[PDB]
């Protein structure tokens, strides 16, 4: 294992020759023999190189990023040591990205931005990190390869790297390309109800529910406020008087309604104080480029319902519910646009159709979102697998009762009839909500292996005249590797041995919405550029 | 089960000049014990741009926490005029306090703060150069929003 | 009432119409008049039966009711200083008529009628046999009447004699029921009087009768150590119940809701709901599955005391009788999303694993009786697993169709597609339809059919409208259908397995929740094997004594305006 | 010092349409175990001018009486229309009890009982006949009088 | 939601000779009104080999019954002993109190009956032939065993 990177460190085996051996990619004709035979023989040791490599280089980076009169030495490539060994050690990490060895490609990224961002050091045997020089001229090697990633990122943070004076001092091709970018980036009834004694009691029922949500609204954000204390009771006696007079399924569909109505959703002053107010609810913050599940803003008041409502009959009645509106909306035509043609009239066409498809995309994650929340509500818990044995009992025992939604067979036709970008983000978020014990099972095994086949044939490098577009792709290996980074999945699952996703469909916005943490690198070029005038 | 839980939160300069320490009264009622200090942040949003212009005003380390409800002061200096932009100095602007355990935030009590020109003739003719000196700052005690997140709460 | 009138003029044998009903193959013995009146009215058809039955229903209403010194008072010393026991102001001819088969007024149209109603029930035409047999067994206890255009029961020997008429033809049935029931029909005086021979073989028939833990399991510390409080607090509450479950006044939520919700509540809060579902299961099965002379006299009464509900007649709805009563009501205390979803999968596995057992039976060879044990053993093996997969299913039934269970009938025939579409979706709990399948292809249906209907018995008035559940159901029909209790064809299923598959069926489809229309719808192994004794039938379908009771109750009524006592205040 | 103090008397199915037997649930004081055993009997007032109707609903006898607060309840039959006068017993009549210990009498109660009639045209025109078919009696006024007498109590 | 609940049943001299009538008190606990009036029975199990010898001792009708803690008696006739079998008379037996609504059973609580002879050269010498003129019945009030069902209480 470090005998294999001492081996490359030495240059013996060619960088390319080690990582088409990692991605079982077949022995072509001009394969070296000396190399592959080197290559076979150690083929024993494959499937943990990458991790030990990641290992490796997040240990030598401790020395350089804090825990995980004073002058701020300015970083200059001159004074560089072993450049040899950073630049392969770069290109090795740069061919590993590439091919999407690692799980989360936006996690290494932020991992690159922090090597790039590193302030000073705190207090084979040579460490690979002597001074802040070696770690920022290996991540600007590394970033230098990864261009379109970049390209495609805000114009914010594009702005932020373009002004930053390190990339100028190691890059400025890279920072002529990344100026280019920001500039162009710039430049753009009676009778459902049985009875009447019960329409009655559900519209007791429905006042009620409003009166507490109003009740949430007005105070959700006010300090000391708990949800459990407020509205507890008022829930639970709701859910009793519902069961009372089984009127479940019209409050349940109304919950819905609601749900997507609600989650879904001077002038320059009133735009600066947007901004302001998308800073109020922005992310934890605290860091991680692949943040737990969470529910921000309305859709937290939701979860709290229903953790509140601790109702069989309302769980159940939502499971069902959600269940059929996500088989329904996962059906929709959504029809694209055909590229024929450079008309702009017909402008306004493509932004109807791309809005209608954000919209059910995002309804879907949003609806998957609960689903999975409250399906696996019951098995939830800080149980971690067992151990390796005695666990055959309780994997029989819950291998039994079938999925709440059959996932497997909504991913396989989506994948089958070039859906993937719309099948796959919501059962991500479906899937999020696990338990410890969920990535066992077969079905859920077989769903993780399609869905570790789906990211391998993900490589934000090739094109065929149309197979996927650039934003589609980051769109798919950045929720799947987010997926692949939760505690819940294990670590090594990873490492085991025409149609809507041919037309573009994911812009910027949706990205940003689909996925809110990239912002996260934008955060680190800010966090620099503050700490650089403190 | 947060440990730690907050409350009412009373700012109570909120008439100043831009010049002024900031100063909170935060009342947060931890339940059972913590293992490490509480470390406390304010983030100054020096422009809605971006976030390239946020400074750190001062971190407290605070943790002599048995249960109870528990009070102290977060007195920081003022921000430098010299970071904020031209245009986002006279304009209203929000400042954030975050609160931080091992490393890892749990709230961002926030508050809309207001900066105004005090003497007519500025407000009537509002200079091309912001003069920091005879700015008044306004926090909107009034309509905090505050946002909570769940943490493992765990010993190690 | 036109085919009813027709056939009463005996133009069509009933024995063609019979098997026109039942789609038989028309063979080349078909008259060409009755097949063509048959066939003209087809048109009529799938209703025949019910119409019939409707009839003997209103023509019933008749027949049956409707649709010097002193003694010495030892005071009792519940002196109980309390109540009123407080101090106050100063204080300081009608005869019975014997049936007899002489006055009986057009006896050619009864004998028609009753040979009809026997060719019904015997070819399971109607839903529920049993139902029929009670109904036929009311007639012959009929004390006296209650003050086409004719009516056919002039009197109460009409109906005796229509009653012993059905009764003729229905021996096997009769013969294999209780000893109880046996003595009583065979001491009867009126099958005597209208029948000598009936009465004389089930006499013989009676007299025959007569001749008989660790910490690995436990993830971390806490969870231990709640668990076994959990454990105890469980063991607590069952005790109570146990001690005070029949004395006047006790209330289950009352008096062991909020034991149950805190149990739960801690339960959950360290992820120990499996277990906990492990040890419920565990003692459900124990417990609910489960002078000498002075303790048979003892055994005697206690069954007394503990009889069903006497109003319900032959198709009582389901219930839980006994230790049973005490979990539903703690399934309905709890009311967990967590122990219900644990309790679902628990019992899923259970059921699964029980009816797969191979339960290898005896092998009939010989007539040797030292093997006598044998037979013992896997007969009440078999018995045991039976008993057990019910209870189980039951549970299992009451749990899963919980939520959408509720005095809501089908909401209209419109209206209701947005209904079915929404509880079409989630899968059945336990795959019902494919374990009845391998049932009934492995020729298992003595064992996996019970449980099934005990499942089913808890479902809802909107199942009977779901693919799945209609499937189940149609298939369920067939069996029935194909459960004649006159046939043989050496060794297809012994005689009490048929009775008990029959009795079960027509019980789960005289069930309110199930349509009266889905009936009449347009249409080696452990199966025979002696596996089924007269315990086991009375013990899974404990409605057939009603019979038993309807001729205890006659005679205790041939020894014997009410009153208007008003209650008194608070 | 009296052995035996009854402390109640309640009347049991108050409103009662004709025939049914008259119902008491007494409730009676022992301090000490008398031998002998107490008598207890209901009187009906069929007329009100004498007592050769006076008819005998029952007497019973209770015994043994040990010490405490006992209580029974006694359900009497309905008096005999055979020696009823005429319309008179419609009139409101009294219902006693009276309990003979030693074979003395010393108690008696008071319950003017309003026999009134069912249909409300035999209010309007009752007949001249006493017909028993529709009727209400045991309708008891509540009226606890005590004529309480200084029974001996003789040892033998 | 039964629309009447049972509470302590109280049997009223239940050491008393096989000719002394049956005393119970219950105490029936009524939510809301009913629409019409419960059917209280009492069933004297002549033999346990069989109901055969079941004796239907007397059945009320109880009402009108609106809301409210109710209570009552229901005396009825001693079992006839001619109908007693022979072998029966001396053992154990029981007694069943039912009670149904619209023809609808709820409630069963029964009660288990004893009978002893009470001189002793009786017991020692058991007659051949039971003379019910000299047996005492004894009713274990202290064990009730009380069996409820659900049943609908519709308007109609």
């Amino acid at each position: 294992m470090a005998a294999v990177l001492e081996s490359l460190l030495r240059e013996e085996v060619s960088v390319a020759a080690v990582v088409r051996w990692i991605a079982r990619s077949t022995q072509g004709s001009e394969d070296n023999a000396g190399e592959a035979a080197a290559l076979s023989s150690l083929r024993a040791l494959r499937k943990e190189f990458v991790p030990f490599l990641l290992n490796f280089l997040r240990e030598q980076s401790s020395r350089v990023l804090p825990q995980g009169s004073l002058t701020d030495e300015p970083a200059d490539p001159a004074r560089v040591s072993s450049r040899q060994r950073l630049e392969l050690v770069a290109l090795v990490y740069s061919s590993c990205i590439a091919e999407n060895l690692v799980p989360n490609l936006f996690l290494e990224l932020f991992f690159v931005f922090q090597l790039l961002t590193a302030r000073r050091m705190v207090t084979l045997e040579s460490p690979l990190f002597q001074s802040i020089h070696d770690c920022v001229f290996f991540a600007v090697q590394v970033l230098e390869c990864h261009f379109q990633v970049l390209s495609n990122l805000d114009k914010g943070t594009l702005k932020l790297l373009a002004e930053n004076e390190r990339l100028l001092c190691f890059s400025p091709a890279l920072q002529g390309r990344l100026r280019a970018a920001y500039e162009g980036s710039v430049a753009v009834n009676r009778a459902n109800f049985s009875s009447d004694r019960a329409f009655h009691t559900f519209k007791k029922q429905r006042d009620v529910f409003y009166e507490v949500l109003r009740e949430w609204e007005d105070h959700h954000e006010e300090p000391g406020w708990d949800f459990e204390k407020g509205l507890g009771s008022r829930i639970r006696a709701m859910m009793g008087q519902l069961s009372a007079a089984c009127s479940h399924s019209h409050f349940v569909r109304l919950f819905q309604k609601q749900l997507l109505q609600m989650c879904q959703s001077g002038a320059d002053k009133l735009g600066r104080l947007w901004r302001l107010q998308e800073r109020l609810m922005a992310p934890q913050s605290s860091g991680g480029p692949c943040p737990p599940p969470t529910f921000p803003g309305c859709q937290g008041f939701f979860r709290d319902f229903i953790l509140s409502a601790s109702s069989f009959q309302f769980n159940q009645h939502l499971m069902d519910s959600l269940s059929l509106k996500i088989q329904e909306l996962n059906g929709l035509a959504l029809p694209q646009h055909e590229p024929n043609d450079e008309d702009g009239e017909s402008d306004v066409d493509w932004q109807g159709e791309r809005k209608q498809f954000a919209v059910v995309l995002l309804s879907l994650r949003l609806l998957a979102k609960f689903l999975g929340f409250v399906a696996f509500l019951p098995y939830r818990g800080p149980e971690p697998p067992p151990t390796g044995e005695l666990q055959d009992s309780i994997l029989a025992l819950r291998s039994q009762v079938p999925p709440v939604l059959d996932v497997r067979t909504l991913l396989q036709r989506g994948l089958q009839a070039r859906r993937a970008v719309l099948t796959v983000p919501w059962l991500v978020e479906f899937l999020s909500f696990a338990d410890h014990v969920v990535p066992l099972l077969e079905y859920y095994r077989d769903i993780f292996t399609l869905l570790l086949r789906l990211h391998r044939s993900l490589v934000l490098s090739q094109e065929s005249e149309g197979k996927m577009c650039f934003l589609n792709k980051l769109l798919l290996l950045a929720v799947l590797g987010w997926l692949f980074q939760i505690p819940t999945v294990p670590e090594d699952l990873f490492f085991l041995e025409h149609g809507l996703d041919n037309a573009p469909v994911v812009d910027q916005q949706l990205l940003y919405t689909c996925c809110p943490y990239i912002g996260e690198l934008r955060k680190l070029l800010a966090s620099w550029v503050s700490g650089s005038s403190g | 089960m947060a440990k730690v839980q907050v409350n009412n939160v009373v700012v109570l300069d909120n008439p100043s000049p831009f010049y002024n320490p900031f100063q909170f009264e935060i009342t947060f009622e931890c339940i059972e014990d913590l293992s490490e200090d509480l470390e406390w942040k304010i983030i100054y949003v020096g422009s809605a741009e971006s976030e390239e212009y946020d400074q750190v005003l001062d971190s407290v380390l605070v943790g002599p926490v048995p249960a109870g409800r528990h009070m102290f002061v977060f007195q920081a200096d003022a921000p430098n005029p010299g970071l904020i932009p031209d245009a986002d100095a006279v304009g209203v602007t929000v400042v954030l306090i975050t609160c931080t355990y091992r490393g890892q935030e749990f709230i961002r009590v926030g508050y809309y703060v207001n900066n105004e020109y005090t003497e007519t003739e500025l407000r009537e003719n509002p200079p091309v150069k912001p003069d920091f000196s005879k700015l008044q700052r306004n926090i909107l005690a009034s309509n905090p929003r505050v946002t909570r997140f769940h943490i493992n709460w765990e010993d190690n």
